């Protein structure tokens, strides 16, 4: 569904001591974790890493859907020093060059990790912009400290002209909550065109292991997704059947797609005094009072939680839990 | 918003009751408010009583006159939908408002108006007895053109193109719109001009609201009106002029006497009055401010000829020639001078209206005129008519010897400037005097005597988005104090401030913009300088403005400015406070966000000007010793200061070094004293909380 381009700064500005113990191997140690929060919430999405050392752009792990390639392409930066200079035109290029063979009903998203406050690019960057911009491309910029303004005119360019996605971070905790905001897809308002895509297999499990097989690499399996199309035992993976051209999806795809549609209701806080209802919680039991700063002022007050879809009682903590996961408030099972 | 509608209501109180007001508007957001203030206060008496009379101290503010002018019509034309009698006329070079020098001379130099005068002349001659009329012309006088301005505004540029088009000439439409008293945007060089400010003030015929804009460099301009070095040379082109004259009198001696004879009758029934009251259309000469002068009944030489005032120009040039080669050290007093003078040979104390006369006449005997000649003429007869009259604070005085070679000057130095602004205190009332650069303003009650009110800023919100730091320990605090004087001491303290440079702008490279007391300390850090890692990895180019400044080389430099900070690079800016192009228009990340100041402002001492005003305010003022090394130089911070602030949606960081920046004021007095090295860390958290305040109290 998603194609993000993993942009991430490797010059000598991030040789700097300015995270602990330096800015590199933070930030590949948070694009690791990155991949694997993107790919948990994110089965059959597209993912590719692109470095900017030396000046150029080096694409270090293809577009591809198995976590595990951009794993070990993030564990070889590490054991290299980031030298030269960034490059946002040629990293931006490559990055058309991969997501031009996606479909359009596929986004396109772009997420730059800029540590440094300067690029070196060789031509003129408004064309690639203008390039961007035509093809519909997404771009955020997850900047290091100062502004720039070409990071502002490029996130605000490649976003209907809206400015909010040039984030600034400043400690190692904000980049974490960047990172986490990239795995939540953007429903944005659009522009009104034409959406749907056809063809998508479920695959049998074959659990059959005495001969093996593998029409992907020929090689041992101790069991194999099976296409029903072409008919093919090949490695298992929700993702398109590579003798075909076809998903191969499963419980993945609703997973997500009621991830997107969790409503998430949070539940209005009315005091005890005011809703004149003994103190309970219907997911587990509360007989704790929330509030109590002060004496009888605020120990006979309490907050409970109310779901107004049944009109029901909850604290918090089961308020966080049901909007982290699971469907939101039990009592609207029961009518 | 409030804080600009307060300045609304005293523009309006002020314009309605006071003849003239101080109002000191903070510096990025007061332009937009005096513009509608006068129009709005123009429509609620009646639609046509008093005009705008903007001025301005440069050609980019005159623009953004226009352009916000403009966007004063389209505002008042898209809430109404009515369309009204519209203003605007736009007064610029005449170099930039004439088209002919593009197509043959090519030249943008300032004999122009020469050549101007060559095709009037050519019209009017074509007109009389018989080069072309020009490219076209005896159509820019009717109703037409005196009514395609207030159907639809076209000024400046679209004045150029709408004449480019139409086949016009925008200086007959200019000349001619004056008198149809429109929004007029023009300098102060032009209302206190020797030259201009008579015709001026003759075609716009008072009663008008007069806008003295970043009123601040008012004494620079009064002191630039005056004071004409005579450097030696200007004796061989007035010795080679006086020749030409003698020529000249032999040619119109040998067969044409008529004419000279009859103008002559002329000069001796109806003087100087007839001869400027019959003449129309014909280049004038340089004259002391006639309204200031107030001299009638101009005699031509006592009754007399041409030959008698070459002859008297002759020994009067002569004698120049003999009080320029001196000794060395001498000053002189205009009267003890005049007094000298008249020791030497009789000639009273009418040369003034001896050459206002005779200039004009040659003129009118003249077909052929020389442009060096004329010039050198039009010198010694400025010296004449100053060396006859204005002599109450007037000084001449003579460059002293030092090789001796390069030497014989002498210059003149003006009197006081009360004297030449007077005038607009008779003519106007209600002028509104608006500048952001001020602080504190009681040295405009002071210096310069006038009755007026007092208005502060009152605008003061959001100090978290305008850092104001200032640098005081240097990592040693020696370079603070060898960075002082006049000629710099101890080079190599001064590369140490240099590195204090580079560590500075290595750690905030996002546009940098440094000011310089003088272009001594420039030269001295950019001829070995044992360092350039700033242009090899943050800067990719430095930006220097040349001791000699050109138009070319600076336009240049601001749009490799532009282009380099659009392209995520920056550059940067070694410019002189003291030098050209003050700047001023900014509003955007492509000025420098931060801008970096070489200790405080200092002005050029030693000097024989400096002594003659400095004893004559002292007589004035009794500001002796005290407000000459922190008025002019809080003037010149205060034009550095003005480029940070650009609007309360944008941040900025000022770095002013030296403790004497305590002695004085400054805008939004919220500064914190600290060191430099700290204050790098300190910019380095407001480059982030510049950054996340936006959105939050958004
Ligand atoms: S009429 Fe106009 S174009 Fe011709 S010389 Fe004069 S100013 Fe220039
Ligand atoms: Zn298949
Ligand atoms: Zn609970
Ligand atoms: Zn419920």
């Amino acid at each position: 569904i998603r194609s993000l381009i993993l942009t991430l700064d490797c010059s000598e500005a991030m040789l700097e001591k300015d995270l602990r113990p330096n800015r590199h191997a933070m930030i590949i140690q948070y694009a690791i974790d990155f991949v694997h929060e993107f790919f948990d919430q994110n089965p059959i999405s597209q993912m590719g890493i692109i470095i900017m050392r030396n000046g150029l752009a080096q694409l270090v792990s293809q577009v591809s859907g198995n976590p595990q390639d951009h794993i070990d392409a993030l564990k070889s930066i590490r054991k290299q020093e980031p030298k030269g200079n960034p490059s946002l035109q040629n990293a931006l290029e490559m990055a058309r060059g991969l997501l031009l063979p996606v479909p359009a009903h596929c986004t396109r998203e772009v997420l730059i990790v800029f540590g440094s406050l300067s690029t070196t690019d060789p031509g003129d960057i408004h064309q690639t912009i203008d390039s961007l911009v035509s093809e519909k491309i997404r771009v955020k910029v997850l900047g290091l400290s100062a502004q720039v303004a070409i990071c502002k005119e490029l996130c605000k360019a490649t976003n209907y002209g809206d400015e909010s996605f040039y984030k600034i971070l400043l400690d190692e905790t904000h980049l974490k909550e960047l990172f986490n905001e990239a795995v939540t897809p953007x429903x944005x308002x659009x522009x009104x065109x034409x959406x749907x895509x056809x063809x998508x297999x479920x695959p049998t499990r074959i659990f059959e292991d005495t001969p093996t097989f593998c029409s992907c690499h020929s090689k041992l399996v101790y069991g194999g997704y099976f296409c029903p199309n072409c008919h093919s035992k090949v490695c298992s993976l929700p993702t398109v059947c590579p003798c075909c051209d076809l998903m191969l999806i499963l419980x993945x795809x609703x997973x997500x797609x009621x991830x997107x549609x969790x409503x998430x209701k949070t539940f209005a806080e009315v005091p005890t005094t005011e809703k004149f209802r003994s103190e309970d919680c219907f997911s587990c039991q509360s007989r704790f009072p929330x509030x109590x700063x002060x004496x009888x002022x605020x120990x006979x007050x309490x907050s409970r939680y109310r779901c107004e879809d049944c009109k029901q009682e909850f604290c918090v903590d089961c308020d966080v839990f049901i909007h982290e996961i699971l469907h939101n408030c039990p009592g609207c099972e029961s009518k | 918003y409030p804080e600009q509608y307060n300045y609304m209501c005293d523009i309006k109180k002020t314009l309605d009751v006071g003849g003239n007001s101080i109002l000191e508007m903070p510096s990025g957001t007061g332009k937009t408010v005096s513009l509608l203030s006068l129009t709005i206060a123009y429509q609620m008496h009646y639609p046509e009583h008093r005009k705008i009379i903007y001025c301005s101290r440069t050609m980019s503010e005159i623009e953004k006159a226009l352009v916000e002018l403009e966007n004063l019509m389209d505002y008042r034309t898209k809430e109404l939908g009515y369309q009204e009698d519209f203003r605007g006329l736009g007064l610029t070079s005449r170099k930039n408002l004439c088209l002919h020098p593009e197509v043959s001379k090519e030249r943008k130099g300032t004999v122009v108006d020469e050549k101007c005068r060559r095709m009037t002349n050519g019209q009017a001659k074509r007109k009389l007895e018989e080069v072309e009329l020009c490219e076209y012309h005896e159509n820019l006088y009717n109703i037409e053109v005196e009514d395609y301005l207030p159907k639809g505004v076209f000024s400046f540029e679209k004045l150029l193109k709408y004449c480019e088009e139409k086949t016009l000439c925008p200086y007959f439409i200019v000349r001619r719109m004056i008198s149809l008293c429109n929004i007029i945007i023009y300098s102060y060089h032009y209302l206190l001009d020797p030259k201009i400010a008579e015709r001026v003030s003759n075609e716009v015929s008072k009663d008008s609201i007069v806008i003295f804009d970043e009123a601040h460099n008012i004494d620079n301009v009064c002191i630039e009106s005056l004071s004409l070095d005579l450097t030696t040379d200007a004796l061989r082109r007035a010795t080679r002029g006086a020749n030409a004259l003698d020529e000249r009198i032999s040619e119109v001696r040998k067969v044409d006497s008529q004419k000279l004879q009859d103008e002559y009758e002329k000069l001796v029934q109806g003087l100087x009055x007839x001869x400027x009251x019959x003449x129309x259309x014909x280049x004038x000469x340089x004259x002391x401010x006639x309204x200031x002068x107030x001299x009638x009944x101009x005699x031509x030489x006592x009754x007399x000829r041409a030959e008698h005032f070459v002859s008297f120009l002759k020994r009067l040039i002569e004698y120049l020639k003999t009080r320029m080669k001196v000794l060395h050290v001498i000053s002189e007093t205009p009267k003890s001078f005049l007094q000298h003078l008249k020791q030497l040979t009789f000639i009273e104390r009418k040369p003034l209206r001896f050459c206002s006369e005779r200039l004009s006449l040659l003129v009118r005997t003249l077909e052929v005129t020389e442009v060096e000649d004329f010039t050198a003429l039009k010198d010694i007869a400025t010296f004449a008519t100053l060396i006859s009259t204005y002599e109450e604070g007037f000084l001449l005085i003579i460059e002293p010897y030092e090789i001796a070679v390069p030497n014989p000057i002498m210059r003149f130095t003006c009197l006081d400037a009360s004297i030449a602004i007077k005038p607009v205190f008779e003519r106007f009332s209600s002028v509104i005097i608006t500048s952001g650069t001020i602080s504190p303003l009681d040295m405009y009650p002071r210096m310069l005597n006038f009755k007026t009110v007092l208005q502060k800023s009152y605008a003061m919100t959001l100090a978290k988005k305008s850092f104001l730091p200032m640098i005081i320990t240097k990592g040693s605090d020696q370079v603070a104090i060898s960075s002082r004087f006049e000629i710099r001491n101890d080079p190599s303290i001064v590369r140490n401030y240099g590195s204090m440079l580079v560590e500075f702008a290595k750690i905030t490279p996002d546009g940098m913009v440094v000011f310089f007391p003088s272009y001594l300390y420039m030269e001295s850090i950019v001829s070995m300088w044992q360092t350039m890692g700033i242009l090899d990895e943050v800067w990719k180019h430095k930006l220097i403005l040349v001791e000699t400044p050109d138009a070319q080389e600076t336009s240049l430099a601001l749009e490799t400015y532009r282009k380099a900070c659009s392209n995520g690079r920056g550059a940067i800016l070694l410019s002189v406070a003291r030098g050209k192009v003050s700047e001023g228009i900014d509003f955007d990340h492509q000025y420098g966000r931060t801008v970096l100041m070489i200790g405080i402002p200092f002005q050029y001492t030693e000097s024989r000007i400096l002594k003659a005003r400095l004893e004559f305010m002292r007589e004035n003022y009794r500001i002796r010793e005290n407000d000459f090394l922190s008025f002019d130089a809080m003037r010149h911070a205060a034009q550095c200061l003005g480029r940070v602030l650009r609007g309360k949606d944008d941040y900025g960081v000022m770095v002013l070094a030296d403790r004497r920046f305590s002695r004085k004021r400054s805008q939004l007095p919220k500064w914190i004293a600290q060191g430099l090295s700290d204050a790098d860390l300190n910019l380095s958290t407001d480059m982030a909380i510049s950054n996340t305040k936006q959105f939050l109290r958004t």
